């Protein structure tokens, strides 16, 4: 239930953060998908993060391990 | 030819020991308005406003404790609730409805009371001779 | 992209216009356009003008907000002196009922009026609030870390105080500045009475040299003393200030230090990647080379 | 009906604002005045003396008396009124003295007689409509409870049980004792504070006659004068007493206070008595002189581990899982001592009391100088542990201030115990000096200026000037005080090694919660407010609640134990007598007025109003003691069912119909 | 069937549809309560003489309900009021009670006083549009018609027109060209927005009700789980039917009652500023009231006025001989009703002199209640006066943005 | 409390030095004024045995019983009830 942070003023558009991270990936990609609802989708050229009140996000850090120049910063403390 | 007549009542814990003070601290005012002292200001009833508008004062004042400060422990929120209804039927009755006002005194403001006294006062000389003396007949 | 008429008072446009040019640049860079003021004037400095004439100061500075207010815009600043006139100016004349009357009729000799539609705001605050670009998009902009610098900010006195007339919070020992160091990525220190003033303002700094300076080698040497290698400012008197004063220090006392003197905004456009001569550093008194060695 | 008028002069305070002779002319040919007549001061025995004679002669049915305010001279013209066979009740006041002549003194004369004209017709009106009443007597239960076991509470408690009531003593702390207990030396006297307390303690702990109630609050209170149905929380202490051991049946008692528990529990918190500087377990007591030796458990902070029951064994105090029980008791008068607590003064930044490490308050220097603090008795540094050479004194610390941060008013000690410390620092300490930051010393006690004369040949520096800032060394951690000499004239830095801050006193925490539950109000200070400021400062508004201690404002023990002995008297008034008369105000119920409809009965504070069955039809029921008289019920009901005895409508209505009589 | 439901209802018996005004599921469900023991007795209205006479009737016998079915246009009276009086306000025995808007406002009026107990009584609730009064109706069939008034047979408001049936044919006229005219729907009627009574336990109407049911079934609303109980007993026995309502039905009687809401607005309006405003509003309302000859029948039928003895009646306020009566009568009914007064306009026509008292009371009411917050006759919230609150009253000063109750009240 | 009481004062009157005090700090009440009722009570209780213009010559005893000696000055008139 983590916050992410994204540098809209660096973010490319890459689409990266969004096709890894693992919360994206339930609803195509799991047999009786449980939950259906995304953290990021590239809107306007940036990754905006719909998981508005953090409940989503488990911390993996596989988005920002993701992100070719590192643009996600990941709060593991409480918003 | 015309003086004004305005009625007060004032409860005995906040609004007596206003006025009070005022005296004894020798704060002048107007002779115009006479009181009438109830214990508090719950005790008003819609009538006793009414009866005197209706016997023909040019204004009528209800004097009482602050929110929080009654000495009976919510008997002015029965009383501000009763007179904002009764400023709604004397404006839809036709009557100027700042004939009437309530204000809240404490038992220290002895100058406030010398000036709510003055406001009452220059506010009922403005309005004139009230109408139901007239329209009686 | 949130818009503020930039007042942009004397000093900075007139002594360190790199300080405005930075000003535009990085308030751009971040999500903040800086209209031009059409026709501003002086504010009527606080101190100088204030002390001569405190009707004619109003006046003045009312002028200077009606200015923006047939622009219909908020105001930016980036000077606490200015600050001190044009805002607190605002916010008499938002309550005072004579006092708005009395400067409506000076004004109406010019054909011009107040009437208090407006908001004023210090380019570093609007920098710290959340809402306008905040301490985490200015370390976002941030592409030159400046790491490796000791630096040590002076916030003046005319933008927190007094704290029963402003609404910037503690005033004995504030760190909102320091955040804003640390977004750039230069270590902020702190330095003895680091509250003090400058010795610059209520005109001191022309009635009495001397002892404007004596008030400012106070300060001067406590930074010293922590180990500064830039004084960060948010005003350009106390800029100013601390820039000539430290020649004259040199040569009415004996005592060099050497320390170069940066407005916030100076720093960010370094921090973001401004040229020194966009910057115009050369123009300051106190050479930036070793700053600059440090830092690049 | 017939009426007598008497027209009171004050000694020309009336006759020199309005003609008497005039008004009198009027009250004579007003209807139902039978009798008008004027007297120079109708508050003294002649005065009585004519009113009774008029009474005689004239065969009169009710007294009006146009004289000063009825809040001064009710109960004197009402028991004139008694003497000469009326009912008191039969009486009525015209103000026309701090409502007519104080305030219509100039230039207005005419204006002043007609007001004065006005007002003695509205109370003839009044009286010529007034009827018997017989004031309510209600008995009173033989109990008293003292709220607050400190000082002030103890000796309360002792002077009560003395008199031979049977008293309750609630306290919210495990132990009684309160500030003074954690006061090391007392001023002037430079007595042991804890010491002269003790026998006071052990007094109270044996007493037959007070139940001390230790760790336990006050839920809820509801009842009046008579009998006050009194709510108390016994919160879990967690260890059994040994009377309460032998109820439960362990033979072999509750608690020694032997302090196995504590010597084995691993939880380690900070000691609130000691103003957290120093470490309690879970299972504790404040200080070793606690007078109930009981070794609460802190729940809040216990983790179960049970090793505290292995070490108390076959005693068998510690019960782990004990709840909140609830008690209800019925006592006849209250005593609020609730003390006070040191105001926040970490809010004033200038001085850096929670920011810098050796700037400390005056509670925790008289925790750290006393002997059986966290140190030793020895001062250190809080910073490095090392003794400090030169300590400074902020009096004034938040007080006399009006920014809105600090208090406006004084609080009385601080000046006093300002002195005491910075004694017991240069006796303490050799070679140490001590600086007082002041303005105003107030020695105004019984040997206080000589205590302050000794302070100063000891040699203790007092520069006057408040405190303007505190800056820290950053090395050394010393303390820059910088302010102005005001009488030297230059301004100072001095630097010393231990600055403690004489800050203000404020309620204790909870203390209005309290006096809301028991009804009392608040003074412009925000301390319990008295009856009369001058000659009552004992009692409250609110009948049967009584106020002792710095609880209705800030004293030294002295002045405490005065007022608290004063409260325990008048607390003992009425239970004496076992009688006490409520004033008859109360509501009426008309019965074959009332439909029934249960409208009225949440308009009363006071839960006084019901519905009830009489004659078949459901009427509403008046429980007349707990009514007050306030009149909100009987100005709501549209029927007219409920009538008020001494403001009945009839009586209202007749002064307006006076007033606008011509 | 469950609280909620909209349903089409019509009776089992053919000849209690056939007299139902719809299907006669009023009268089939009146008639199971009855019957089954629901209820002790049952207080509908008949017709006592020609169809212009509404008579209130309690009923026992369950042979005598067949009489009460139809509904009566001319029906201007007030139930409830009359269930307190001589039926002991219900307080012993259960009874079933037919009722318009007006008077299920009534019911909660006094219930709110504690004076009927809606335990033991069933609102069967009606819609209405509008009552006539019987001798105004008799003018107008004479007059505007052109229709000698005995001929009729029946007569309704439907459409928003008044159908009379009478030997020859039938004939139609817009009600709001009679109103203009000065005949019509009682003031109050027109002035009235509680068209559909959901605070009753059933709602029955002819709205909705479309296609091959248009005039042989009638809209059920179950507002209760009392109401869905005595349906789902009466379908169950058989003397009911059922058949779940249709959504363009449904829809279009939302729309006909936002429609009648709209309606009723406008005349609000033009009635309350045709009383005028500032002291041409206390000379219409004290020249008006100077007439008042203390029949106080509009006291006794009120349903607001529960006290034993009324303030009107005190000496000390009124009086007693004093013919030309103070304006402090009518005060003390404006203080008392009008912040809950349901208008139901008996005030205004039993009033020998026919004095506006509805009009005014209920010109007052309004705005008691965009002040207030308070609807009259929908629940069981307290009057404003017996039930006064700590924080609102803080709430009301706060707003007012004053240290008093002087100004900045009113816009 | 019930106890009777002797109020002994050397002077004609009860009442001291706020009884000379004009107004009072810091509530400004009117001095005399205030202290006028509780004279009156004073004057009034059965339970008071106010004894005006008299001293102690001598005492003697101990906390059980005290023989005091008062002597009663001569007033030189005689209030009503030593009149007849
Ligand atoms: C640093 C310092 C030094 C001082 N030195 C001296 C000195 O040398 N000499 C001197 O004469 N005076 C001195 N004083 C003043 C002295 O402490 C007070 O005069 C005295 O303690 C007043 O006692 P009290 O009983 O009224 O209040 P407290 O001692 O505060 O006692 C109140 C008691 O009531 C309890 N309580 C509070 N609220 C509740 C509640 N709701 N329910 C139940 N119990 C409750 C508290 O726990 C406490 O036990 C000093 C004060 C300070 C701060
Ligand atoms: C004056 C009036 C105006 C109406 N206006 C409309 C309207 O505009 N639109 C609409 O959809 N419905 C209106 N109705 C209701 C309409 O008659 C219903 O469709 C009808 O009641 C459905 O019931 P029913 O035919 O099934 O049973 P019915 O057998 O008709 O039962 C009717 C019931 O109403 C009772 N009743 C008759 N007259 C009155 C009266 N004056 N007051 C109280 N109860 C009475 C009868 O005693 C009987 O119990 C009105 C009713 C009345 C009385
Ligand atoms: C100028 C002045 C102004 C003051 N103003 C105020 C003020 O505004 N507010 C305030 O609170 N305080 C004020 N005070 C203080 C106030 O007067 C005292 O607090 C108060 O009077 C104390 O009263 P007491 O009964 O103890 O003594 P006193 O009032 O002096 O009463 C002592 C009484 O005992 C009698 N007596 C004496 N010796 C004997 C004897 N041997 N046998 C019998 N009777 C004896 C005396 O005749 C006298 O009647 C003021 C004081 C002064 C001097
Ligand atoms: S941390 Fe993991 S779960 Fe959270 S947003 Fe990144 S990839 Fe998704
Ligand atoms: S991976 Fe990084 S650059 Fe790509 S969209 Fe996400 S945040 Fe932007
Ligand atoms: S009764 Fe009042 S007005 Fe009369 S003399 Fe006494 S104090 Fe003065
Ligand atoms: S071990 Fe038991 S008896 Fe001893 S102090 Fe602890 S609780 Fe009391
Ligand atoms: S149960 Fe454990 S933690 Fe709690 S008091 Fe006993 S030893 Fe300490
Ligand atoms: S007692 Fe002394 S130190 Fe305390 S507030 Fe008063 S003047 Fe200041
Ligand atoms: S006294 Fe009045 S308000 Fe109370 S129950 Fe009776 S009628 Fe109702
Ligand atoms: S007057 Fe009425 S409302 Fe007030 S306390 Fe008495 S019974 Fe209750
Ligand atoms: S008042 Fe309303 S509910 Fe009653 S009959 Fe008239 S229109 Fe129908
Ligand atoms: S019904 Fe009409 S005439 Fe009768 S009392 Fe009421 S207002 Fe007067
Ligand atoms: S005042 Fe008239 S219109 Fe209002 S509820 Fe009473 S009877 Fe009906
Ligand atoms: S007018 Fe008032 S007093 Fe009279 S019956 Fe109606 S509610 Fe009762
Ligand atoms: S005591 Fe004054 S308003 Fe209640």
């Amino acid at each position: 239930a983590f916050a992410v942070h994204v540098n809209m003023e660096r973010c490319t558009g890459c689409n990266n953060c969004v096709v890894a991270c693992p919360v994206n990936a339930l609803e195509l990609n799991t047999v009786n998908p449980s939950s259906t609802d995304k953290i990021y989708k590239v809107i306007n050229g940036d990754a905006v993060i719909l998981d508005v009140k953090h409940e989503l996000c488990a911390g993996c850090g596989i988005c920002v391990d993701a992100c070719p120049y590192d643009v996600i910063q990941l709060s593991g403390q409480p918003p | 030819d015309w003086k004004p007549q305005i009625l007060a009542i004032i409860c005995n814990w906040c609004s007596y020991a206003g006025a009070d003070l005022a005296g004894g601290a020798r704060i002048q005012y107007p002779p115009t308005v006479r009181a009438i002292r109830v214990m508090c200001t719950g005790r008003v009833d819609m009538l006793f406003i009414l009866k005197a508008f209706v016997e023909g004062a040019d204004g009528v004042l209800v004097s009482g404790c602050h929110f929080g400060d009654c000495h009976y422990l919510e008997g002015n929120y029965k009383a501000a609730k009763r007179m904002f209804m009764i400023k709604n039927l004397l404006r839809n009755i036709g009557l100027d409805d700042r004939r009437f006002r309530m204000t809240f005194v404490s038992a220290s403001e002895g100058a406030k009371w010398g000036m709510v006294m003055e406001d009452v006062t220059n506010t009922i000389k403005e309005l004139g001779p009230s109408p139901i003396k007239e329209f009686k007949k | 992209m949130h818009e503020y008429a930039f007042f942009l008072g004397c000093i900075a446009p007139n002594r360190y216009p790199g300080c405005e040019a930075s000003a535009i640049k990085t308030s751009e860079k971040v999500g903040i356009k800086l209209l031009p003021l059409k026709g501003a004037s002086c504010c009527p400095a606080p101190g100088a003008f204030g002390s001569i004439d405190l009707n004619v100061w109003y006046a003045m500075a009312a002028r200077n907000l009606v200015l923006a207010e047939e622009m219909k815009k908020d105001i930016a600043l980036i000077c606490n002196g200015c600050y001190k006139s044009i805002w607190e100016v605002n916010h008499i004349l938002k309550h005072n009922d004579e006092l708005r009357d009395n400067v409506n009729e000076v004004l109406a000799e010019i054909d011009m009026q107040f009437k208090g539609t407006i908001d004023v705001w210090h380019l570093a605050e609007l920098y710290y609030d959340d809402k306008v670009c905040g301490v985490q998009k200015i370390k976002d902009s941030v592409t030159t870390p400046l790491s490796g610098a000791k630096v040590a900010a002076h916030y003046g006195c005319h933008l927190m105080k007094p704290k029963k007339e402003r609404h910037f919070g503690d005033t004995e020992n504030p760190m909102w500045f320091e955040e804003l160091i640390g977004a750039l990525g230069a270590e902020p220190i702190q330095y003895r009475n680091k509250m003090q003033c400058c010795g610059a303002g209520g005109g001191v700094r022309g009635y009495d040299i001397v002892h404007a300076l004596d008030i400012t080698n106070e300060k001067l040497i406590n930074i010293q003393e922590a180990g500064a290698d830039a004084i960060t400012e948010l005003c350009p008197f106390c800029q100013l200030q601390f820039d000539r004063g430290q020649i004259e220090i040199k040569e009415k006392f004996g005592d060099v230090y050497n320390i170069p003197v940066l407005h916030y905004n100076e720093l960010l456009g370094l921090a973001q990647g401004m040229s020194p001569q966009d910057l115009a550093l050369d123009l300051h008194a106190i050479d930036c080379t070793p700053f600059l060695q440090k830092v690049l | 009906p017939r009426i007598g008028v008497f027209v009171c002069h004050c000694g020309t305070n009336i006759a020199g604002s309005m003609s008497i002779d005039d008004v009198v002319n009027y009250a004579k040919t007003l209807p139902y005045v039978a009798v008008a007549d004027q007297y120079q001061y109708m508050c003294s025995t002649p005065g009585q003396k004519k009113i009774d004679d008029a009474i005689k002669e004239y065969n009169l049915t009710g007294v009006v008396v146009a004289a000063c305010s009825p809040r001064l001279h009710e109960p004197t013209f009402r028991t004139a009124t008694k003497e000469g066979g009326l009912n008191p009740f039969r009486f009525e006041m015209a103000n026309i003295r701090e409502q007519n002549s104080w305030v219509h003194m100039h230039g207005m004369w005419d204006e002043a007689t007609q007001k004065a004209k006005d007002q003695v017709r509205m109370a003839v009106a009044k009286a010529a409509k007034l009827e018997d009443l017989v004031p309510k007597s209600v008995p009173v239960e033989k109990t008293a409870m003292v709220v607050g076991g400190g000082v002030a509470g103890m000796q309360a408690a002792l002077d009560l049980a003395s008199a031979g009531i049977k008293t309750y003593l609630i306290e919210r702390t495990p132990t009684i004792g309160g500030r003074m207990s954690q006061l090391d030396k007392t001023f002037p006297t430079l007595d042991c504070s804890q010491c002269i307390l003790t026998p006071k303690m052990v007094d109270v702990g044996r007493h037959p006659n007070i139940e001390m109630m230790t760790y336990t609050e006050v839920e809820k209170v509801e009842g009046y004068i008579g009998n006050f149905d009194v709510t108390l929380r016994k919160k879990a202490r967690g260890v059994l007493t040994p009377t309460e051991a032998t109820a439960k049946g362990i033979v072999g008692g509750g608690c020694n206070g032997c302090g196995d528990c504590s010597a084995v529990c691993p939880v380690i918190k900070p000691n609130p008595f000691e103003m957290g500087m120093a470490p309690r377990k879970a299972i504790y007591i404040y200080h070793a002189q606690v007078m109930p030796l009981i070794y609460t458990v802190d729940f809040d902070s216990c983790v179960k581990c049970g090793l505290c029951v292995e070490a108390c064994g076959d005693k068998k105090a510690i019960d782990l899982e004990m709840q909140d029980e609830f008690i209800t008791v019925k006592v006849g008068t209250a005593v609020l001592a609730t003390g006070y607590e040191l105001f926040p003064i970490e809010n004033k930044r200038e001085w850096g009391y929670k920011q810098f490490d050796n700037v400390i308050n005056a509670l925790e220097f008289e925790r750290l100088i006393c002997a059986s603090g966290p140190t030793g008795g020895h001062l250190v540094r809080p910073s490095d542990g090392k003794t400090p050479m030169k300590v400074g004194f902020v009096l004034c610390a938040g007080s006399r201030d009006n920014t809105g941060i600090g208090k406006p008013y004084c609080s009385r000690f601080c000046c006093m115990y300002s002195l005491k410390h910075a004694h017991q620092i240069m006796e303490k300490i050799p070679g140490a000096v001590a600086y007082l930051f002041y303005m105003d010393i107030r020695s105004f006690g019984k040997m206080y200026e000589e205590f302050y004369y000794r302070i100063q040949h000891e040699g203790a520096k007092f520069i006057r000037g408040r405190v303007a800032n505190v800056l820290e060394d950053k090395e050394t951690k010393n303390l820059h005080v910088f302010t102005e000499d005001t009488l030297l004239g230059r301004p100072v830095d001095v630097e010393v090694d231990l600055l403690v801050l004489a800050a203000a006193v404020q309620p204790n925490e909870g203390a209005n919660e309290l006096r809301k539950k028991f009804g009392v109000s608040a003074s412009q200070d925000g301390w319990m407010l008295e009856a009369h400021p001058k000659l009552n400062p004992c009692g409250t508004t609110t009948a049967g609640v009584f106020l002792a201690g710095v609880c209705q404002g800030p004293k030294d023990i002295p002045d405490t134990v005065a007022q608290a002995e004063g409260a325990a008297s008048a607390a003992s008034i009425p239970i004496h007598m076992g009688e006490v008369e409520l004033e008859p105000y109360f509501a009426m119920c008309i019965d074959e007025l009332c439909a029934g409809c249960g409208m009225c009965v949440n308009l009363c504070p006071y839960s006084a109003l019901s519905l009830g069955e009489k004659n078949g039809r459901t009427v509403m029921v008046v429980t007349e003691a707990k009514c007050k008289g306030c009149g909100t019920c009987g100005g709501f009901c549209p029927g007219g069912a409920i009538k008020m005895q001494h403001f009945t409508t009839p009586q209202i209505v007749a002064q307006i119909d006076a007033f606008f009589a011509g | 069937a469950a609280k909620g439901d909209m349903l089409y209802a019509w009776a089992k018996d053919a000849e209690i549809q056939k007299k139902g005004e719809c299907g006669g599921a009023v009268t089939a469900l009146l008639k199971h309560a009855l019957e089954t023991k629901m209820v002790d007795a049952v207080v509908a209205i008949k017709k006592g003489k020609d169809l212009y006479d509404a008579v209130p009737t309690v009923i026992t016998n369950p042979e005598d309900i067949i009489q009460t079915a139809g509904s009566l246009h001319c029906g201007t009276l007030l139930i409830p009021k009359l269930i307190k009086k001589y039926l002991n306000g219900a307080k012993d025995m259960k009874l079933a009670v037919t009722c318009k808007g007006c008077d299920a406002m009534a019911f909660y009026e006094l219930a709110k006083r504690n004076q009927i107990n809606l335990d033991n009584i069933i609102m069967i609730g009606v819609n209405c549009g509008g009552s006539v009064s019987p001798v105004t109706a008799r003018k107008m069939i004479s007059n505007k018609f052109g229709v000698d008034p005995d001929t009729v047979h029946k007569e309704e408001i439907d459409k928003g027109q008044f159908i009379i049936e009478y030997e020859g044919g039938h004939k139609g006229i817009k009600i709001d060209e009679l109103e203009e005219e000065g005949y019509g729907r009682r003031s109050n009627c027109r002035r009235c927005k509680m068209k559909i009574p959901r605070q009753a336990d059933i709602a029955a109407g002819n709205w909705g009700v479309i296609g091959d049911k248009a005039g042989k079934a009638t809209f059920l609303e179950i507002c209760s789980e009392k109401g869905a109980n005595l349906v789902n007993s009466a379908q169950s026995k058989g003397a009911l039917e059922i058949s779940p309502a249709d959504p363009k039905g449904i829809d279009i009687r939302a729309k006909v009652e936002k429609a009648m809401f709209n309606l009723g607005d406008e005349w609000r309006h033009r009635d309350f500023e045709g009383m005028g405003k500032g002291k041409d509003r206390l000379k219409l309302m004290m020249s008006e009231s100077s007439k008042c000859i203390k029949c106080y029948a509009c006291v006794e039928a009120c349903p607001i006025c529960y006290c034993i003895e009324c303030s009107t009646k005190k000496p000390w306020y009124i009086a007693p001989g004093v013919l030309p009566t103070s304006f402090m009568f009518h005060l003390i009914r404006f203080a008392h009703v009008s912040d809950s007064c349901i208008n139901c306009g008996q005030c205004e026509e039993l009033c020998p002199m026919e004095i506006p008292n509805a009009l005014f009371m209920h010109s007052q009411q309004v705005e008691i209640e965009k002040m207030f917050g308070h609807i009259p006759g929908q629940d069981m919230t307290p009057p404003i006066h017996a039930f006064v609150e700590e924080k609102a009253e803080r709430a009301r000063l706060d707003a007012t943005g004053t240290d008093s109750i002087y100004t900045n009240i009113f816009t």
